[PDB]
């Protein structure tokens, strides 16, 4: 293979890696805030139904 | 916290009906037909208050 070749087949490489990164760098970043705040889709750790409460006039009033 | 609301002893005094069990349910049935509108009111205002506090009158 000549140089020109391989040296732009370095670059595509080279931004592939790059771009890999940087993804990698913002989760970590991004599961640290979640687990933190718990304000995201993960570290969602589920809490009780609400559909499961009875709404309905009870035996007695104060309730 | 707050103070707890509470009606004063005089706010809270009535006519008691002074009649035994057996007074209560000979005349239950002929009771429930003639008072039903009082006693309705009373009750949907006990279900919905879900406050005896708030059902006094």
């Amino acid at each position: 293979d000549g140089p020109e070749k391989n040296y732009e087949r370095t670059m595509a490489i080279l931004q592939i890696e790059a771009e890999k990164a940087e993804l990698r760098l913002k989760e970590l970043e991004v599961r640290r805030l979640m687990r933190a705040r718990g304000d995201g889709p993960w570290f969602h750790y589920p809490t009780i139904d609400k559909e499961l409460i009875d709404h309905s006039p009870k035996a007695t009033p104060d309730n | 916290p707050g103070i707890v609301e509470l009606p004063s002893l005089e706010d809270l005094k009535v006519q008691e009906v002074k009649v035994s069990s057996s007074v209560l349910k000979a005349a239950a049935h002929h009771y429930g037909a003639q008072c039903d509108k009082p006693n309705k009111e009373f009750m949907l205002c006990r279900w919905e208050e879900k406050d005896p506090r708030r059902c006094l009158e």
